[PDB]
């Protein structure tokens, strides 16, 4: 952020360059907590791999 | 919130209500409610049904935009499970108007991509009462290609008024990405099943649209141009619309008779806004009936299959 | 931590830890290359920022990495891009998903181009 | 329009061009013109000869970023003919500061991709003094694919000074389009040959520049990082920034010596702006030579080659 503060010479964004706000600008998947990462990930890879779903 | 013919059972729907608010309401009232309750219910259900015999491709309009109506939304909610919602379009946003993801459905992942209207005023705001700027698409591009990788079924929704006509969508290549995504879903190797919630149309929402199945609800409209357009450039009028619906042939019907869908899904009585859960339970059961069969195919047969039936488009 | 806070306990497999940094360039900063790639060697207690364990998920096997921030802003060496190398070998040569954490502050300037 | 040690040279060349003008400049003067040119012209030669004899990597940088070079267009107009521009992104723009065609050369046709700067300041304004947004790399894929279906080959050409780092290319995924850039490159069925003509580098060059050959001129810096910005980082000064430059080896002997290029195109004395087209008629030279042997290999072994070419990065 630093250097584009220097190359534009003026203010960023509300929320520059924020997961929030880069989800919105559509280069991010989604957003998740590291507390539910471990089953979101488990969760994910055994449906793309059309595995059997995790028992939980 | 009612539509202008639905004042007979819009009225006895204003005290059936309140007999269980009554049942304790004030001055030690617990009247015999249950007797009067059934009668009262038994007449709302006497009118709905003497007034939904007679049905007009009009109302069939109004019903498919009742402000009162499964989207896509609850529709996964009541009829599918485990539903993880990815956004982005990798490009400049992630438009409200289309609602993608992937769930798991009978044990078996599948991606839905479908187009979301919103309950309150807000919502509809929010997500443009369901028009999709060109990055949705791009969206739906990605996704359907990301499920094409991984052997993954792929069910669709079409229920949008119509592609967004604003000056982003033409600054930013509206019919090129249409384009790309008609033409990239003639190549996927997975079948793809589509539904009619709702109302949608216009040429722009068969981008989600070409595939193996087509189906669509009892009270919903399939058109090139939406109704109203149609008469302000025909009839030279907008309130000669009901006509225009008359004689397109909008209605779910006429649309099946033309050989254009599969089957036309039932709904229960009162339209789907009165038992949303029945509605989703038919859906559920055409859905899951529909991807049965179709997975028997090879993904080459599939593909070949697919474009026999694409040059079986047309009455030529 | 981040890789056993994800991988199951018991099936912790690390892959190429034999790669260290073996500078070769000689950079000339204000402080010697090798001064700053040893006080982060001795601090973090890691080779390299990138950090390789072939694990297990839910009995499902799969193989993860992860990079640790405090290495000089995480980045990327030739040790980091051999190890995802070998991370994606073993995934193709035995079937299964590869997932990477990224955290770095920026490419490794002292390695250039490298 | 000269740096800061061209004065000896620049002095001079103020009355040599007078001459020409002076045969008839006014007065019935048509003096000796000959021999004076003649002496003046080799009185500058060995000035410059001597000038240049010391060469230091800030001066590298500086002929790298003299205000007076061949671009992109220029190589292409006096090495290559028959050029056909394509512009768009197909999907949002097409920035400027990359330009982008198809073009014959001794009968075959190639893709030729690189930056372009601009001579006057409304054209370095108009090209964003070679700063590409991520829409132009997003083109540069288009190119490359279409390149690659039609059995073509692709040379391209790198003189840039970075990325751009504004709101629009970091809103509209940078990273993510340099990184799907960097992915499709490495599956091209063709043979890819870069230059590194003017000054590029800043990592975002590399979009264009995964190939089978490298190739690099006299006076040009290929860096990860600009000098300026080196400096500014890691000796907390912008004006360190020579000795960055000297410590980091920006300059061409020592990106070659290093092994991650193939070879060091000469230039004419006294630069490449003092004969553009000496300097076009090497790069074409050296170019040809380097498409010649190149065109044997097979689609498969030209793939496995640069996937062994690949591995062959890095030190370890
Ligand atoms: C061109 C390139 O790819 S490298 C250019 C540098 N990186 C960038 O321009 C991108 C981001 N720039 C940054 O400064 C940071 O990464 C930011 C914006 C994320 C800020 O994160 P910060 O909390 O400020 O981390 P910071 O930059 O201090 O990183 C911590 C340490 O890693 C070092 N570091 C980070 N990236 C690099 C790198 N690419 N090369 C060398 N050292 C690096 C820093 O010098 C710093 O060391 P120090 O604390 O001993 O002085």
């Amino acid at each position: 952020p630093r250097v584009i503060e220097q190359t534009v010479r003026e203010k960023l964004p509300p929320g520059f360059q924020r997961s929030e706000f880069l989800i919105e600008k559509g280069a991010i998947d989604m957003i998740v907590r590291r507390p539910e990462m471990r089953l979101k990930l488990a969760s994910i890879l055994a449906k793309l791999m059309n595995l059997p779903a995790p028992n939980p | 919130n009612f539509l202008d013919f639905e004042q007979p059972i819009a009225e006895l729907e204003a005290k059936i209500d309140s007999l269980t608010a009554v049942s304790r309401q004030d001055e030690k009232l617990d009247i015999n409610i249950d007797e009067e309750v059934h009668r009262l219910r038994e007449k709302s259900v006497e009118l709905t049904r003497k007034i939904f015999a007679d049905l007009g491709a009009w109302q069939i309009a109004q019903l498919a935009r009742h402000p009162q109506r499964p989207y896509t939304l609850d529709y996964v909610r009541l009829a599918f499970d485990e539903f993880d919602e990815l956004a982005g379009d990798r490009a400049y946003a992630d438009d409200k108007a289309i609602v993608g993801g992937i769930a798991r459905l009978d044990g078996r992942p599948v991606m839905i991509i479908g187009h979301q209207k919103g309950r309150e005023t807000k919502e509809k705001i929010r997500r443009n009462f369901g028009m999709p700027a060109p990055e949705g698409y791009r969206k739906a591009l990605r996704l359907m290609q990301m499920a094409e990788r991984f052997k993954m079924p792929i069910i669709t929704f079409i229920d949008t008024p119509g592609a967004y006509p604003g000056v982003g969508a033409e600054e930013r290549g509206q019919s090129e990405a249409i384009a790309r995504n008609l033409r990239e879903m003639s190549r996927l190797g997975v079948p793809v099943v589509c539904t009619v919630i709702g109302e949608g149309g216009s040429g722009g929402a068969l981008a989600i649209g070409v595939g193996d199945k087509v189906n669509m609800l009892q009270y919903s409209t399939y058109s090139v141009i939406s109704p109203e357009g149609c008469a302000s450039i025909l009839w030279k009028s907008a309130d000669k619309a009901p006509l225009a619906a008359e004689a397109m042939g909008i209605i779910a019907p006429r649309l099946k008779e033309l050989k254009l869908i599969d089957s036309i899904i039932p709904e229960p009585l009162g339209g789907a806004h009165r038992n949303p859960e029945a509605m989703a339970a038919s859906l559920k059961a055409q859905l899951l009936a529909d991807l049965a069969d179709l997975d028997v195919l090879s993904t080459e047969d599939l593909k070949n299959r697919r474009y026999q039936r694409l040059m079986s488009y047309g009455y030529a | 931590n981040r890789l056993h806070s994800l991988l199951d306990e018991g099936s912790l497999v690390e892959l190429g830890s034999e790669l260290e940094p073996k500078d070769v360039l000689k950079f000339r900063d204000s402080k010697k290359y090798k001064d700053r790639l040893a006080s982060a060697q001795k601090e973090t207690g890691e080779k390299d920022a990138l950090v390789v364990m072939k694990g297990t998920l839910y009995g499902m096997p799969v193989v993860a990495a992860a990079f640790e921030f405090a290495f000089m802003g995480g980045s990327m060496g030739s040790v980091v891009g051999a190890r995802f190398v070998r991370a994606v070998e073993q995934a193709l040569e035995d079937n299964c998903p590869l997932i990477c954490f990224s955290a770095s502050g920026g490419a490794r300037m002292q390695e250039a181009l490298m």
